[PDB]
């Protein structure tokens, strides 16, 4: 008549893979000197843990389950930035040419306007300072997707079933080189 | 931007650095670039008597 | 294969290559070799040699337990050592049909796969697929271009009537209903737009120098691709983007 | 000197050198041509002016490249004439009358003459996020010095349970607490030595003399471990001749077949496709400096 | 900051890949002369997949000979060398390891 | 013509500015800069001491021994604004040993 | 004057560009023992526009310190490099240059 | 001896308040997990049980990590941001960091 | 059977062109800590003919 | 120990081999082997006469 | 086979006899190019290479 | 304390697969053979020999 503690997460700050899952210690309520009355009141907040977790885990978006400590470019949050504009050419700078043709009249020049930043003929050259790079980011998640995908799982029954659905990645000791592959598995 | 610990060698890593780029053989009067030697006849010496 | 089969086998092929199926490309092969290269075919014409096929049928077999899950792939080491030791003794022609019944049921067990499920509808993908492959997947100066160039080519193969896109050896072919010139190598069309992505029409002391190192042979891939393409493609202001927006108004004019 | 320690007899025939020289520094010699070079570079007097040109050797702002803005840039100079000085006998220049003073000094920068609509496209594109500036150190290492006794042999180091992910690798030597700073502090009252500092410098000499060495992770499962290497347990580095008895000799000399190969295989990458001169060779590589060599001597108390 | 690996280029995309598209082509253009591509650093990973075992073996092999025998003219060794199941051996790195007086 | 007989050999090496190196990979190859048990999942996603004990040869006087461990120290720097820089400084493995 | 810089190939096409394309296949075939391409000049022409600035701007720079502090055992200096708009330094260009006796 | 290293091993962290630390003798500290102390040979103040702290000067130094990479408050949040420090020894100080003398 | 000049690598085919094409790129692969590499000839022939 | 008091130095350097070249270029680089001052001197086609 | 390259002190280039070169204060003394000084005369620290 | 190689070609760069293989090789004991004097004289007249 007792539910289960559920699984956490360990994040790995270092590749942002996930380190393995322990069960939640240091969150246990000691109902070791309670009599039949306040076991079902401790009993009951515990059901109710799990229920709000049973809850969370139903949104889990199940390709990253697959993909487990293998997510490729399309599945990792990006830093936002603009597409690639081509640099404009520095011979239509608005001084350029000029500098070229008054100092060769006779002028020696010194001097010069501030830039945009005050230190598409415009919106060409602005949109170098907010630019995406090349080649998006592979192999690793920020703790705000690390959060948001993989709540703590729940595993109502212990180890009760097919070895096939065996949860070999809550082992910290888990390479993505194995035989059999991952699937959503609580 | 120049937090300093003192684990970190930055005088002997400036001593590895310049051996993977130029030669170390020849002396360049700008940096006081002169290796340390040693003669070779003299450290590992050889007693082969006289002519 | 695992592979025990060599590649480029020119040496006994570009004989009767010649005499049967009378190729024309391999007469220029041929022509252009030295004495010692050409007279190493000739014999092949006369006496063909022959192979033994049983190291290649018994690990055809070792590599379907692999691939059912029936042995670790550590395990086809030692295995394979072991059943050609005793192949080798006890060699009888029951033994002969025994390795033909079971590399037999091999094939037959792989083209039931094919049938059922369909995958020569998607025959173009898989010589595409492998295609894309051994490329680079970063080019220096280019890379939206190059990543949009490919989707937009992925989009060809699934969407046109009648593509074939078959491969000789070396290289990928591609064949379209087009009377004449069908056929666009798309590798010899990847070195000439090996530089041609990031180029940008400023540096011109006359037009020219640059439209004119498109080979015939890259020129038709970009007129093949052209109506399949948009404006919210290739990166505007570029070399790339304005070949195919004059090659697609060249198209849907000429309707 | 005493005479007879040495003459033209001694050793003789041997390329061999004096088992009481070894433990000597051999940069602190009038032939350390870098060193007469480099005094001779100021003049050959007492009272020299100088006028010298320092560089920036820590990584960071080693060839940071700046954008346009008001900077401040400060920095410590040194007054140790122990420090700064270096003699070739390594006496105390603190107790003499060696001193240095500095008059005037000041900074050089060289600014590019870049097109000023150039500038304005490059300083866009380096104020980006996405285009920070990366810089390393090229030594990549963590300075430990820990402390041999006068006349011991055991030191065992302990490191605490620590992550070890994207660990590179060890090196060690060994080196005179009296030829070593430190340089944690302000000045070093202890340092009376004035030669050339193999802490600083390259300069190691004492890279022999290492018999034994063993690596072990929780007080248990050696590393390797896996029976990899002759020994498998320690990195057995010396094993002196006639305490051998199968092998484990290279270069005709102390240095075992187990650890040379460990060696090899760290610097020029060989090890198992046979042994041979490498092509390019820094110069504190391995097989540029190892010289190997060998004497004899007759029994001796019996007659 | 985390990833802390791909953030710092201790492992991840290489120099020419997580830069600005307009950048990699002005470092290329210039750098004759303005050299800037040695200020972003470039990793350089092992594999660690399928490269070296768990598997206890010896990495240098002593073997001792057979039976030897002795002439006024010669001296003759006689090894039988083992190449156990799923080893593999270059005998480049093969020498006899003689000892005398 | 009348050497001393039964007399015996001696042998030793001289390295000099060369400092030892252990590196910390499976076959002590250079496969890469970051080593292949460097991203080993049995030493980054757990924490393991280290007991390192060496033997040397006995000298006349005190003597430190310099033990280098190899991490990776890098640094980034970012100026977004005129008047502007901030760096972040960042070490694998040994972030404040 | 050109057209007779073109003609004589100060300025104008590369080698591979003026001669005609059968030579420059022979040149590359008949290499290794009968080279021909050091026979044909290559023009090689700097771009003379977009890259260096015409206004009066001083190429090297020198800075005194602000405030030094001199006593026993160090001696500091401060200085203010200052570095204005449209100007980028290297400070592998940077030196202390220390004059003293 | 001079440093400490307490490693805690992972745990749920939630609603955590805070740290206190300071030093104790061990011939000032009873072991009260037993039913009487052989090892205890003191009788005076104990600190661990009256409040009477008295050795919580010499500290120097505390530096905090998360996960052995993460730092705490890793924000730049600090003069010296990567560990807090306690003591700072006068003629080892020069960009101030001294409060009340 | 195959003749002198072909079977024994004096002329004829590269040794891109007679290995297995899974050796090939499995040998490209390494080339720095586990070389092959050179333990295959490679035939480099003279014209002979039209120089 | 017995050194004379009031020491002047003086510097020299030896040069051989070589001639003092100054480029005619903008920063004094190598861009080009025609210059950026060899096409920019060039404009209006007027004249110059230096000493 | 040179040798009196060190023995020059001052390079002065005048366009039309009233254009400096390189002119626009490039370098440290902008209107000649000051090849070798005496130390004496410097006070001021512009000498490489000590 | 010595170290000989194997110079015979087709043992000198083999790349050995696994099975259990039999190596007998002989040694010279030849004082002029093995030993290399200045001079150039007899030693297998003066007193060499090797074991």
């Amino acid at each position: 008549d007792a539910p289960v503690t559920p699984y956490i997460w360990q994040y790995q700050p270092q590749t942002g893979k996930a380190a393995g899952a322990r069960q939640n210690y240091g969150a246990v309520i000691n109902w070791l000197s309670a009599d039949n009355n306040m076991f079902h009141r401790v009993q009951t907040v515990n059901r109710a843990r799990n229920l709000i977790d049973e809850i969370r885990e139903e949104t889990v978006r199940p390709d990253l389950a697959a993909s487990f400590n293998d997510w490729t470019y399309d599945q990792l949050t990006q830093p936002p930035g603009t597409a690639y504009l081509p640099a404009p050419d520095p011979l239509t700078g608005p001084t350029t040419i000029r500098d070229k043709v008054l100092s060769a009249e006779g002028e020696q020049l010194a001097g010069s306007r501030p830039s945009v930043l005050h230190g598409a003929p415009s919106s060409k050259v602005l949109s170098l300072l907010s630019e995406a790079p090349r080649i998006p980011r592979t192999e690793g998640m920020t703790p705000y997707q690390f959060a948001n995908s993989f709540p703590p799982v729940v595993y109502e029954d212990p180890f009760s079933q097919n070895l096939a659905v065996f949860p070999k990645e809550f082992s910290p000791l888990f390479e993505p080189e194995n035989q059999v592959l991952a699937s959503s598995l609580a | 931007i120049v937090l300093d610990l003192n684990d970190r060698n930055s005088e002997l890593s400036y001593q590895y650095l310049l051996a993977d780029l130029t030669s170390r053989w020849h002396y360049f009067a700008l940096w006081n670039q002169a290796v340390d030697d040693y003669d070779h006849h003299v450290r590992i010496l050889e007693n082969d008597g006289y002519e | 294969d695992p592979g025990l089969k060599p590649s480029s086998l020119w040496t006994h092929k570009i004989i009767d290559s010649i005499i049967a199926n009378r190729s024309l490309s391999a007469v220029q092969n041929f022509r252009k070799q030295p004495l010692a290269n050409k007279l190493t075919a000739l014999e092949d014409a006369i006496v063909q040699p022959r192979k033994d096929t049983t190291p290649e049928t018994v690990a055809a077999i070792l590599q379907e337990l692999v691939a059912m899950g029936a042995l670790q792939p550590n395990e086809v080491g030692p295995m394979f050592s072991d059943l050609m030791i005793r192949v080798h003794k006890y060699n009888s022609t029951n033994v002969q049909n025994n390795l033909s019944v079971l590399l037999g049921d091999i094939r037959a067990a792989q083209s039931e796969a094919i049938r059922s499920t369909n995958v020569g509808e998607l025959s173009n993908q898989v010589v595409l697929n492998d295609f894309l492959s051994r490329e680079p997947a970063v080019v220096p100066q280019g890379q939206h271009n190059y990543e949009a160039f490919k989707q937009t080519l992925r989009l060809m193969v699934n969407e046109a009537p009648n593509v074939t896109l078959f491969k000789s050896g070396p290289d990928t072919l591609m064949q379209v209903n087009i009377r004449g010139v069908n056929t666009v190598n798309l590798n010899s069309a990847f070195k000439n737009l090996k530089n041609f992505w990031g180029v940008q029409l400023d540096t011109e002391i006359v037009p020219g120098s640059i439209s004119s190192k498109l080979s015939s042979n890259t020129r038709v891939l970009l007129l093949f691709l052209a109506p399949f393409t948009n404006d919210s493609t290739f990166t505007p202001d570029t070399f790339i983007s304005q070949i195919m927006r004059l090659y697609r108004e060249t198209v849907a004019a000429s309707i | 000197p005493l005479p007879n320690i040495v003459d033209t007899w001694t050793d003789i025939g041997a390329r061999w050198s004096l088992d009481v020289m070894d433990t000597v520094n051999p940069f602190n010699h009038h032939r350390n041509t870098g060193l007469k070079y480099r005094s001779q570079l100021l003049g050959n007097g007492r009272y020299c002016d100088f006028h010298i040109q320092v560089p920036q050797k820590f990584f960071a702002i080693k060839n940071l490249l700046l954008l346009p803005g008001t900077y401040n840039y400060e920095w410590y100079f040194r007054k140790d004439p122990n420090m700064v000085l270096q003699s070739t006998l390594g006496n105390d220049l603190r107790a003499d009358g060696a001193s240095i003073t500095y008059t005037q000094i000041n900074l050089y920068v060289s600014f590019f003459p870049m097109n000023y609509d150039t500038q304005s496209e490059l300083e866009l594109m380096l104020r980006n996020a996405t285009n920070d500036q990366n810089f390393s150190d090229y030594l990549g290492a963590v300075n430990n010095l820990y402390q041999i006794p006068a006349g011991s042999s055991t030191v065992v180091v302990n490191i605490p349970d620590r992550s070890w992910g994207a660990f590179r690798g060890w090196s060690f030597t060994r080196l005179k607490v009296s030829e070593t700073p430190r340089i944690g502090a302000t000045q070093d009252p202890n340092f009376q030595y004035s030669g050339s500092i193999p802490y600083l410098d390259g300069t190691f000499y004492l890279s022999h003399t290492f018999q034994r060495c063993s690596i072990q992770w929780d007080s248990s499962v050696p590393w390797p471990g896996n029976d990899r290497m002759l020994t498998p347990n320690w990195f057995e580095i010396k094993r002196p001749i006639n305490q051998d008895a199968e092998g484990n000799d290279t270069m005709q000399s102390n240095l075992t077949k187990d650890f040379f190969m460990v060696q090899m295989a760290a610097s020029y990458n060989q090890g198992y496709q046979g042994f041979n001169w490498p092509n390019c060779t820094k110069h504190y590589g391995f097989i540029n400096n190892f010289e190997p060599m060998s004497r004899q001597v007759p029994e001796y108390g019996a007659n | 900051m985390e990833p802390q690996r791909e953030f710092f280029h201790i492992a991840g995309r290489s120099a020419k890949e997580y830069l600005s598209e307009n950048l990699v082509q002005f470092i290329q253009a210039t750098q004759n002369y303005f050299n800037i591509g040695e200020k972003f650093r470039d990793p350089y990973v092992a594999p660690s997949a399928g490269v070296t075992t768990d598997r206890s073996q010896k990495l240098q092999l002593r073997v001792v000979p057979i039976q030897t025998e002795d002439n006024v003219n010669y001296y003759k060794a006689r090894f039988t060398l083992n190449v156990g199941d799923n080893r593999l051996v270059d005998l480049g790195s093969s020498y006899f390891d003689i000892k005398g007086t | 013509r009348n050497a001393v007989p039964n007399q015996v050999t001696e042998r030793k090496f001289l390295v000099d500015r060369y400092l030892w190196q252990i590196p910390f990979s499976s076959n002590f190859l250079n496969m890469g800069t970051l080593t292949d048990l460097g991203q080993n999942v049995m030493y980054a996603n757990s924490s393991h001491s280290l007991n390192m004990q060496f033997t040397v040869d006995p000298m006349t006087e005190p003597t430190y021994l310099m033990l280098l461990f190899g991490v990776f120290d890098q640094v980034v720097i970012n100026q977004p604004t005129r008047s502007g820089i901030s760096v972040a400084y960042l070490r694998l493995p040994f972030a404040s040993g």
